[PDB]
């Protein structure tokens, strides 16, 4: 399995990195004059150096569209993390789950799927930084990223269905 | 839509002239109404005649009047005063006015002093001195700018907001596929074999 | 920015694809094939993807979509041939913000002197 | 005078060419009319 | 000798099967794209 034992590495490391890079907050830096060092949780400022969370997107309990709108712009934040994460407990579950049958390859759908909402996740994002130029490479760094282990640990999922199913069929042709 | 948007556009006092979609007026009363009066120049004849017989009235009580219904018409209603208290005005919250074009006329204010007095010429001296030290231009930008509180209120490009919401809801459109598809195989086939043994 | 929209589009789309393509064999067969055709030849102006019908949707979709698109651009242009008539330096602050243009007064006159006594902020590090 | 004005206006016809629609369509009824009228009618 | 014709030519007018190598493909890609730009382009300036 030295291709698919590498498919492992890249799927955990992948995993790890992954989250190091949802950390990554330098998203920007946008200076004002200050500059912004801006996280996704808050922004930092900077000469003196400051920082803030979320002014508004953030409250009123109004209702309809547009107003949902900007609990969207709230809520997007939380959009974007947990499909992520989620994903990442699905990677080191086929981690250690490769061995023992079906799970293995029913969870690694499940696995990559989570992965897929990733690039939802960014979308997002970006289009709530579309509320109101410079950016930081820490998305680039996801965009990839989930893309990789996908592909990864996907394709494996076909040698599953392929082994498995196929040939331990054969295997039973007799 | 494009073009129709982007061919869109603005001058001076000619512009309140030549249109009419925006009104526009002064204040009932005071220097700024009779000098559309007694003007003869061209453009502020039209303006001035527009202005003596619009209805309903295009001239306000107060200048405090005069903003809010500048603030309160959506861009239908153009008020003529003073630079210098219009000046002060847009660095007043909420920051939703603002000066354009240059100035109709030109005028100044002055330090009064009676007529033969022993202050006289001392003071005239006195504000040409401030004036060229620069601490004129210093207090007015202290108590317009500096003490402002609007300094925070281009390029024309793409429309990409409408077209995210596109992307988002494409994207429930992804998801659904991917779910629905997803349940199906494994659980429809899966559960018939399941089923068949 | 759109233009990387655009991309993960692609990104999305042509994955997705084999994901449905996943019969794994016939599934996969189809998926490798065409996937690339469609997250390019179908991003520009749009040969038979289709099995699943939940792929359809992905497949209309799409044409509508980047059809959209092309049209969107396209007469996107046209108007930045109508319009995007040439513009311009407002202030004084702008020609010392940059140095691209470089600027400069008569060598000897008021308006030079003026500068150098100029104890004011802007005209300072213009002088 | 009170007359020296006399472009904003932005929309869709749907009408138009709908009426187009409506031609196209009874096109498309009776289409499938003479279709299982010959089908129906000549084959059996 | 098939499809070449068809590309520089159909595919030349808002753009029948290339598939095989990949080796064309991306080649075929950048047709789509590349005479699509200009179709459009034509267009556009028509209107103007």
């Amino acid at each position: 399995r030295g291709v698919q034992m590498l498919l492992t590495t890249v799927g955990a490391f992948a995993a790890f990195s992954l989250m190091t890079i949802a950390v990554g907050t330098d998203y920007w830096l946008y200076s004002r004059g200050e500059v912004m060092t801006h996280s996704g949780l808050w922004r930092t400022c900077c000469n003196f150096k400051g920082l803030c969370k979320q002014i508004d997107h953030p409250e009123d309990a109004d209702y309809e569209a547009d107003t949902a709108e900007y609990f969207l712009r709230a809520v997007r934040a939380s959009s974007i993390f947990p499909i992520l994460s989620v994903i990442l407990l699905f990677m080191g579950g086929l981690c250690i789950a490769a061995s023992e049958r079906h799970n293995i390859i029913l969870s690694a759908g499940i696995f990559f799927v989570s992965a897929g909402l990733s690039n939802i996740i960014g979308i997002i994002v970006y289009i709530s930084a579309n509320a109101g130029y410079s950016y930081g490479w820490s998305f680039y760094f996801g965009a990839l990223s989930f893309i990789i282990a996908e592909m990864v640990g996907v394709l494996a999922v076909h040698m599953f269905i392929d082994r498995h199913k196929q040939l331990r069929a054969t295997a039973r042709a007799t | 839509f494009l073009t129709v948007e982007r061919m869109v556009s603005i001058e001076s006092a000619e512009d309140l002239s030549k249109q009419t979609e925006i009104a526009y007026g002064t204040l009932d009363s005071g220097s700024t109404k009779e000098f559309f009066r007694r003007s003869k120049i061209a453009v502020f004849d039209k303006m001035w005649t527009y202005m003596r017989s619009a209805e309903p009235s295009v001239f306000v009580r107060t200048t405090a009047e005069g903003v809010a219904r500048v603030r309160k018409s959506k861009g239908k209603y153009a008020y003529l005063l003073e630079s210098t208290m219009n000046e002060y005005i847009e660095q007043r919250k909420p920051c939703d006015t603002m000066k354009v074009g240059g100035n109709l006329d030109s005028k100044g204010y002055g330090i009064a002093t009676p007529k033969g007095s022993s202050l006289g010429n001392a003071v005239n001296l006195a504000v040409l001195k401030l004036n060229e030290q620069g601490l004129l231009d210093k207090l007015k930008n202290k108590w317009w700018y500096d003490k402002g509180e609007c300094g925070s209120g281009k390029t024309s490009a793409l429309s990409l907001s409408n077209v995210a919401g596109v992307f988002y809801i494409l994207v429930g459109g992804l998801g659904l596929a991917m779910l629905v598809a997803l349940i199906e195989f494994c659980y429809k086939s899966r559960a018939e074999a399941k089923r068949m043994k | 920015e759109i233009w990387m929209c655009i991309v993960f589009a692609y990104i999305g789309v042509s994955v997705v694809l084999f994901l449905v393509s996943r019969s794994s064999e016939s599934t996969n067969e189809f998926g490798i094939f065409n996937s690339l055709w469609f997250s390019l030849g179908a991003f520009m102006r749009q040969d038979i993807s289709p099995r699943s019908l939940s792929g359809r949707i992905v497949g209309g979709v799409w044409w509508f979509f980047t059809l959209i698109i092309i049209s969107s651009y396209t007469a996107n242009l046209a108007a930045f041939l109508t319009v995007e008539r040439m513009v311009s330096i407002e202030s004084a602050e702008d020609l010392s913000k940059q140095t691209e243009i470089a600027y400069g007064t008569l060598d000897s006159g008021s308006t030079k002197e003026f500068f150098r006594r100029s104890k004011i902020a802007v005209f300072d590090k213009m002088w | 005078g009170e007359c020296g004005s006399g472009e904003k206006t932005s929309a869709l016809s749907l009408s138009n060419v709908a009426g187009v629609f409506y031609i196209l369509v009874g096109g498309l009824g009776l289409a499938m009319l003479v279709a299982l009228i010959e089908f129906c009618y000549k084959s059996r």
